[PDB]
């Protein structure tokens, strides 16, 4: 019953802005506490931005603090991640999860080109 | 976040009748103060001679440990049976419920992977947000071996 289901990756030039979304179903985004993570190959996962059930307060990692927001659509069950000011660095799947629940998607590619 | 020899030890004691009382049956582990260290949480463990003791049901008495607002990680050494086999085997478990406060929830959520990859040879996983999960023994039992298993912990399902 549970989809994660991200999209809205692509090939973009550094400096670039990309928003990814995820449409969830099976269970209401506001009631789970919802991240981002990115995997690039051979890597561990980089946990990147996640926002609280109920509230909606944010965590964002070092490493994209001031360029990426992430945020919900309740009507729409969906969560997103607003990406400006992208980099090479930034190229991998990008997953949007349950934090507490094995269950993860197939992700979406980003891809930046310097 | 670096994992602490305690909890390397711990593990691998897991993997005479007063040595094995002494054994652990269930571990509660934690962030160091600093946030920089996963270490045993004191005192939040049963020993195998514990159990008809003071325990009487171990994994009831495991999920009284686990606090209500904030991110655990626990090894179980769980018992259950098929129709034609009796195992045990551990549980590596992620608690995260969702009134524990983001910040230290999401270094929980980021540092799994790496404790994990310490317990190595460890087959099984349960992650829990809310206590009607980890309270789910038909949860337990299927992340054990899946729709065969009928039994756990000494109880019928």
């Amino acid at each position: 019953q549970v989809q994660l289901v991200e999209s809205g990756g692509g090939l973009v030039q550094a400096g670039g802005s990309l928003r990814l979304s995820c449409a969830a179903s099976g269970f209401p985004v506001n009631h789970r506490t919802m991240a981002w993570y990115r995997q690039a190959p051979g890597k561990e996962r980089e946990w990147v931005a996640a926002i609280e059930s109920h509230g909606q307060e944010t965590w964002y990692a070092d490493s994209v603090k001031g360029r990426f927001t992430i945020s919900r659509d309740n009507a729409k069950n969906t969560v997103y991640l607003q990406m400006n000011s992208l980099k090479p660095e930034d190229t991998a799947v990008y997953y949007c999860v349950r934090v507490g629940a094995e269950y993860v998607g197939q992700g979406t590619q980003v891809t930046v080109s310097a | 976040v670096a994992v602490s020899d305690g909890v390397i030890k711990v593990f691998n004691d897991m993997k005479t009748p007063e040595e094995v009382k002494k054994r652990k049956k269930a571990v509660l582990f934690c962030l160091s103060e600093d946030k920089k260290n996963i270490i045993l949480e004191e005192g939040k463990e049963i020993l195998v001679g514990d159990v008809g003791q003071t325990v009487d049901d171990p994994y009831a008495t495991f999920v009284k440990m686990l606090p209500d607002k904030d991110c655990r990680y626990a090894l179980y050494d769980a018992t259950y049976e098929t129709k034609e086999s009796k195992k045990e085997d551990l549980v590596f478990i992620f608690w995260a419920p969702e009134s524990a406060p983001l910040k230290s929830k999401m270094i929980y959520a980021s540092s799994k992977d790496a404790i994990k990859k310490k317990l190595t040879g460890i087959k099984h996983e349960l992650q829990a947000n809310c206590y009607e999960e980890v309270k789910d023994r038909c949860t337990l039992a299927e992340k054990l071996g899946g729709s065969a298993v009928i039994s756990l912990e000494g109880k019928p399902l």
